[PDB]
DNA sequence: GGAGGTCGTGAGTGAT
DNA sequence: CCATCACTCACGACCT
């Protein structure tokens, strides 16, 4: 009676094997807004909408240049900034550095890395700012905290021109735990 | 005397559109080999997520692509550990194709256990995940936590232990984002 | 009777 | 080496 037995594992494998597939659909048509709805339909047709509503430009990077971006910042806990190659200013800053480095976007806008940075640090900064596509990679401190909302934030990123309209150095800094 | 020669069909048009669905996933062309259907199911309902998400939400900030995607690539390699954000019921939105060096099992592999991420952590380390995931983000952020993905040898249950750490952040308005925000995480190994 | 969906088996490949 | 699992895929009868 042990060929029985080992079938009615296989039937409760089988049958689990269904019942995770409906919960797919069932979770392909209370997501997509298509069929995010009255009547509910048939599977073969929410296996449809999801083929066509699937199809934007799809075809690889899993995530769109700018999604990726933004989910770099928003899990790594870092933000962005474009400084520049001469002067140092910083022409752009994320909205994360009030997060991450607990000071408002104007506190860096205008002003230069230079007077952010520890001076101990600034002139091996010049290193990695001074261009001579490039790889950039380098630890340095940062002046944390100017009111509510000094750390090491480990900033990597390229050496690129600077296109306003559409050299400048394009960084992700995140804290190191 | 028989009902058959129907459900032949109704099958074999599900399970092929389920085969539109995999060769439409914005995957590797040589990782859409094996596949069983439950895990094209599951890459689908992932991708078809991550979307959404963006889709009906505002319109993400900022410049319009200021790094590469291959830059972007290689800073997320570049990463002491590996992305991976999730909704607060448990399922799975994106996970970093960086998981291939920090877990062993690559991304494709790890959805095929199941799609929340109550099917890739131990479950013995579930209970955990849950409570630092029921409360939402009324000023509750930045949380870390750890657990016991699962590293493994290609079917199932050594496990690494990884430190989870990330803060909930924005959900778009509809029926499925009902108290779900989004979870953001950066996923790093204690055994390096 | 028809459109749709659920349930167990028989048979394959492979991990262990 | 062998048996025994875990998984997968199809195929029918069957319900409701």
């Amino acid at each position: 009676d042990k060929e029985r037995l080992a079938r009615e594992n296989h039937s409760e494998i089988e049958r689990r094997r269904r019942n995770k597939m409906t919960a797919y659909i069932t979770e392909l048509s209370d997501m997509v807004p298509t069929c995010s709805a009255a009547r509910k339909p048939d599977k073969l047709t929410i296996l449809r909408m999801a083929v066509s509503h699937m199809k934007s430009l799809r075809g690889p990077s899993f995530l769109t240049d700018q999604e990726l971006k933004h989910l770099i910042l928003e899990a790594a806990d870092g933000f962005l900034f474009i400084v520049s190659c001469e002067t140092g200013r910083v022409v752009y800053v994320s909205d994360s550095v009030t997060p991450v480095l607990n000071q408002p976007q104007s506190e860096w806008f205008g002003s230069t890395l230079y007077d952010q940075v520890h001076p101990d640090d600034v002139d091996k900064l010049r290193e990695q700012l001074s261009t001579s596509g490039s790889r950039r990679s380098f630890i340095c401190r940062m002046r944390c905290g100017t009111s509510s909302v000094f750390v090491v934030v480990h900033c990597t990123g390229y050496i690129k021109a600077w296109p306003p309209a559409g050299f400048c150095l394009v960084a992700i800094g995140r804290l190191q735990v | 005397r028989s009902t058959k020669g129907a459900s032949k069909a109704r099958r074999d048009q599900i399970n092929a559109e389920i085969r539109n669905l995999k060769e439409l996933l914005p995957l590797a062309e040589a990782d859409k080999v094996r596949l069983s259907y439950l895990h094209i199911m599951s890459l689908a309902c992932i991708y078809t997520r991550k979307g959404v998400f963006f889709a009906g939400g505002t319109p993400l900030a900022g410049p319009t692509g200021l790094l590469s995607a291959q830059e972007l690539e290689d800073i997320v390699a570049a990463l002491p550990g590996f992305l991976l954000v999730f909704t607060a019921e448990g399922k799975l939105l994106y996970l970093s194709e960086s998981v291939s060096e920090h877990l062993g099992h690559s991304m494709v592999d790890l959805v095929a256990q199941g799609d929340s991420i109550y099917d890739i952590i131990d479950p013995a380390d579930h209970l955990t995940v849950r409570q630092q995931l029921t409360m939402p983000s009324a000023l509750d952020a930045d949380r870390l936590f750890r657990c016991r993905f699962n590293t493994s040898k290609s079917l199932r249950r050594g496990n690494k232990l990884v430190l989870i750490r990330g803060r909930f952040h924005a959900h778009p308005p509809g029926a499925y984002w009902a108290g779900n925000p989004v979870f953001t995480a950066f996923c790093a190994p204690l055994e390096p």
